[PDB]
């Protein structure tokens, strides 16, 4: 009598959960086994970022520097391979906060916001970060919540196959009453509203990039890699030559070596294109 | 086959070292990579104390807020929790404190405990001084314990130790009323 949960009368995580919700809603019988979780990861993630557009584009956030910049106590250190830049863009923040990873269904981290992040929503809580907070970590519970059923399933622990189970369920009501509150916050209207220099930050200024320090630089160099084509902001820092002493240095500090995107290549390369930035200024 | 069931908990701010902590205690294995527990996980192993064989279920929680409804719903069933914190790191030491009222509110009445510094081979950047902490420890009938997940350094005995506090509150526990 088998129950194991059904796939496709969705294929976007909203109504994907749904339909589970629905036969989670709608009994004794159940393989968690042949769940595809991986799938459901590639659906939040996209749920995540459609979310993060849409945040940015309704102008929901309200130098610039971003929500979280006043909260920042890292004394610019570099935290677990990030360095605290007050010039990330929320939706940014949003999304490295709240995308999981498909090869251990865990976080990648995103540490130096991590702290910040809380106390803001400690001081603001009828914030919108707070209840879109509120709305993708049930996305995580969720996914891991599943993670959970199968292994332990998998492991025997009856016990564990069913006290979250029940909870898996529960889940699922708090992510509506979630929806549910996110989604009128984003019908409120806006007026229309882009950087050309990058997809990451805000505006940031002579003045203001020269006070960063190497962690603060290799962190924002690391990050506009991220785009396809090299990118205004990342050739204004490697084409500088006064910034490329502290931004080497931090390189080579160690720091870096844990992240996940690839930081070896991407020092490579951010070497290389400064060395080529070198000739002609 | 197994004489023993014992559930362990760890628990601490974020990036403290739980998660390393506990695949060096399982696979004794050591990655640098930087992942993020999200909710909760769990490893098993089993060791043997007293010629007495000991099952043990651990269980890994995320540090940050956003998750504690989630991991917190893990103290109660716990024989022992493991609270974590960074010897290089001030503000989670500080925060034992805080860690140690959720025990109080989440978990059993006589559950065991058990204070751990992590990342004692970063000699240069220790910032908690182990005596400090055989103090505080010590004024709450609990032990204590330096580990370095990264070299074994004292792994495998704080949870042996964790191991043998439970079989010796389990013994009591069936001897008196
Ligand atoms: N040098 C050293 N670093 C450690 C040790 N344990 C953890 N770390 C670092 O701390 C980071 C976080 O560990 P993790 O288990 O993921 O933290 P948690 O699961 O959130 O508690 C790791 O990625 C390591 O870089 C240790 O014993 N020695
Ligand atoms: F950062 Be760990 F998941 F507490
Ligand atoms: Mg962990």
């Amino acid at each position: 009598k088998p129950l194991t949960l059904l796939m496709t009368s969705s294929t976007s995580f909203s109504e994907t959960i749904n339909q589970w919700a629905d036969i989670l809603k709608t009994m004794e019988k159940f393989d968690s086994n042949p769940i595809n979780l991986l799938e459901l990861v590639k659906q939040f993630n996209l749920y995540v970022d459609e979310l993060a557009i849409t945040c940015e584009a309704n102008n929901v956030w309200a130098s610039t520097p971003n929500l979280f910049a006043l909260y920042d106590n890292s004394g610019g250190e570099a935290i677990h391979g990030h360095a605290f830049v007050p010039y990330y863009k929320e939706s940014i923040v949003l999304r490295r906060l709240f995308t999981v990873d498909p090869n251990t269904f865990n976080l990648s981290r995103f540490a130096a916001f991590e702290g910040p992040c809380q106390l803001y929503c400690a001081a603001h809580a009828d914030s919108a970060w707070v209840k879109i907070q509120t709305l993708l970590t049930l996305g995580n519970g969720i996914i891991n919540t599943l993670k959970i059923i199968k292994q332990a399933q998998a492991f025997g622990i009856d016990e564990a196959v069913t006290e979250n189970l029940k909870a898996l369920k529960e889940q699922f009501i708090a992510f509506q009453l979630a929806e549910a509150d996110i989604k009128e916050s984003l019908k409120a209207p806006s007026f229309a509203e882009p950087n050309k220099e990058s997809e990451f930050f805000y505006p940031i200024d002579e003045k203001a990039l020269a006070k960063m320090n190497g962690y603060q630089l290799a962190t924002i160099c690391l990050e506009e890699l991220n785009s396809p084509k090299p990118s205004p902001l990342i050739e204004r820092i490697l084409s500088n030559k006064k910034f490329w002493k502290r931004i080497n240095s931090a390189f080579e500090s160690g720091v870096f070596k844990g992240r996940t995107d690839d930081p070896a290549g991407k020092i490579a390369k951010i070497r290389e294109w400064h060395q080529l930035l070198q000739i002609s200024g | 086959e197994y004489d023993y069931l014992f559930k362990l908990l760890l628990i601490g701010d974020s990036g403290v070292g739980k998660s390393c902590l506990l695949l060096r205690f399982a696979d004794d294995t050591y990655t640098e990579s930087y992942i993020s527990t999200i909710g909760v996980d769990f490893k098993i192993r089993t060791i043997e104390l007293d010629g007495k064989t000991i099952k043990l279920q651990i269980w890994d929680t995320a540090g940050q807020e956003r998750f504690r409804t989630i991991t917190s719903s893990y103290y109660r069933g716990a024989h022992g929790i493991i609270v974590v914190y960074d010897v290089t790191d001030q503000e989670s030491y500080a925060n034992v404190k805080q860690w140690l009222q959720e025990i109080d509110r989440y978990a059993s009445e006589n559950v065991n405990k058990l204070l751990v510094g992590n990342k004692s081979d970063l000699t240069t950047k220790k910032v908690v001084d182990n005596t400090t902490a055989k103090e505080f420890a010590d004024s709450l009938g609990i032990p204590f314990l330096e580990t370095s997940a990264k070299n074994a350094t004292n792994v495998e005995q704080a949870f042996m130790t964790m191991a043998a506090e439970i079989k010796k509150r389990m013994g009591l526990e069936v001897l008196f009323q």
